[PDB]
């Protein structure tokens, strides 16, 4: 990129893309959170068989990764990696930037999530067997409430999550690198720009995203 | 991970 | 090697297609009295090109999925490795929803079952592609005539996908052992039906291929000029 305002043009379109793939509007979580399942409405969730929770949570998560997917064929360039490296890329980062979405769909004044038009807790889940799995991931949502991410500082962080010139299996590697190199400079320029670097240090550790998928990845579908 | 398939079917879904 | 297996593999390329088959053969005919009017058919046409090729993309991506979910079951597809996997689909998967669509396509009246219910190819008017639409709209007719039964095209469209000459593979040998065993397959199977007067009436390999890379550069230009994102299944 060889100058400051190529990254701020490289800021703004990683932001663009993920207004355009975020799939939930934040406004829209927002005035949402008034909106939660009753006592009834949960227990029928508790009744329902594993099996039914189960699909229907793999249809939310396949449907959340689509998304995850179109913002990363947005990334400015991502479409110029060899397809063998878009699939490396998307393979092992798409759970994670889900998990670190997750945390737009959730409130921590009350620990719940927004799941099929409404708000709850874990307790949703009781049927998939699934307490301490649910709870990490509560948990971790709950952690990353905490520093307020921005919309662009979402965009900007799952971009790097995505491209991750670390990730085994990758062909042209070099590119890779340079795509990333460019984005962490977008990332620090950006929370310069907006007086946001104190999140630098907040953010989660290094493998706290990928053990935490890793965790959820062991499952006969 | 997901599988290679699926990322190749959010990938590309008409190729 | 043995006829016990070959028949076994024959059940089991019929019981994945009937899984996959997306529109039930008894539905599609039940329909063929319900056919778009005058009206409707203005409607489509009145339509942006634009808004036309968004619904044929969905449909068309919602039939991809059907067909890669019955590579998935075809005995033996999962064992090969990722990038085989992917190599075969990509050359062939469009190729099968052109086969799966004479299960669609009434022959009395040269009509689609399109979005629920049968038109004809004046319905795709405002694609701007006439000629592509009557190619498929006769390559649709010719199969027509040859009274596919439901286990025909689950056989045929195996072996469209299991296609060991599909550049780009990395286990040949691999894909050479599928092709053959389905095959054998639907060889066998055309005896105990009686039906081997089929395998002559088949279109050649080249005309599937020629029929969709005819499209595929029309659907790529109009992909890149708007994309487009589909639930699955
Ligand atoms: C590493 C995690 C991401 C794994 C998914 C957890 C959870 C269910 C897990 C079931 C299992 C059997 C694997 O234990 C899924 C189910 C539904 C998911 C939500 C669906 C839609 C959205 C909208 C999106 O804008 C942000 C993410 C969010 C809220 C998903 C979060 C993960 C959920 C709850
Ligand atoms: C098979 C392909 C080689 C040809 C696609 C033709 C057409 C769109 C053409 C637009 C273009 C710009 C490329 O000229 C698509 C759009 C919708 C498709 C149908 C959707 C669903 C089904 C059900 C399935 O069970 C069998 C096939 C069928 C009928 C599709 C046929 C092809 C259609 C009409």
């Amino acid at each position: 990129y060889a100058s400051l305002t190529e990254i701020e043009h490289l800021v703004q379109s990683v932001c663009k893309s993920y207004r355009e793939t975020c799939q939930l509007r934040l406004e829209d979580l927002l005035r949402q959170r008034s909106n939660i399942f009753s006592r009834e409405e949960v227990t029928g969730y508790q009744r329902k068989s594993m099996w039914e929770m189960w699909e229907r949570c793999a249809h939310h998560l396949t449907e959340a990764i689509q998304y995850v997917v179109e913002f990363a064929k947005r990334l400015s360039g991502f479409m110029e990696l060899c397809q063998n490296d878009q699939i490396v890329l998307l393979k092992a980062g798409a759970m994670e930037v889900v998990l670190v979405r997750m945390c737009r769909a959730y409130n921590a004044d009350n620990r719940t999530v927004f799941f099929e038009g409404k708000y709850g807790g874990m307790e949703l889940f009781r049927a998939l067997g699934c307490s301490e799995l649910i709870s990490s991931i509560f948990d971790f949502s709950h952690s990353l409430s905490a520093l307020h991410f921005s919309e662009d500082e979402i965009a900007l962080y799952t971009a790097l999550v995505l491209i991750n010139a670390h990730r085994p299996g990758l062909q042209e590697k070099r590119k890779v690198e340079q795509l990333q190199y460019n984005l962490e400079l977008a990332f620090h320029h950006h929370l310069c720009k907006t007086h946001r670097q104190s999140i630098l240090a907040k953010l989660p550790p290094k493998g706290k995203l990928r053990s935490l998928c890793s965790q959820h990845v062991e499952r006969l579908q | 991970h997901v599988e290679r398939l699926q990322i190749f079917q959010h990938l590309h879904p008409i190729v």
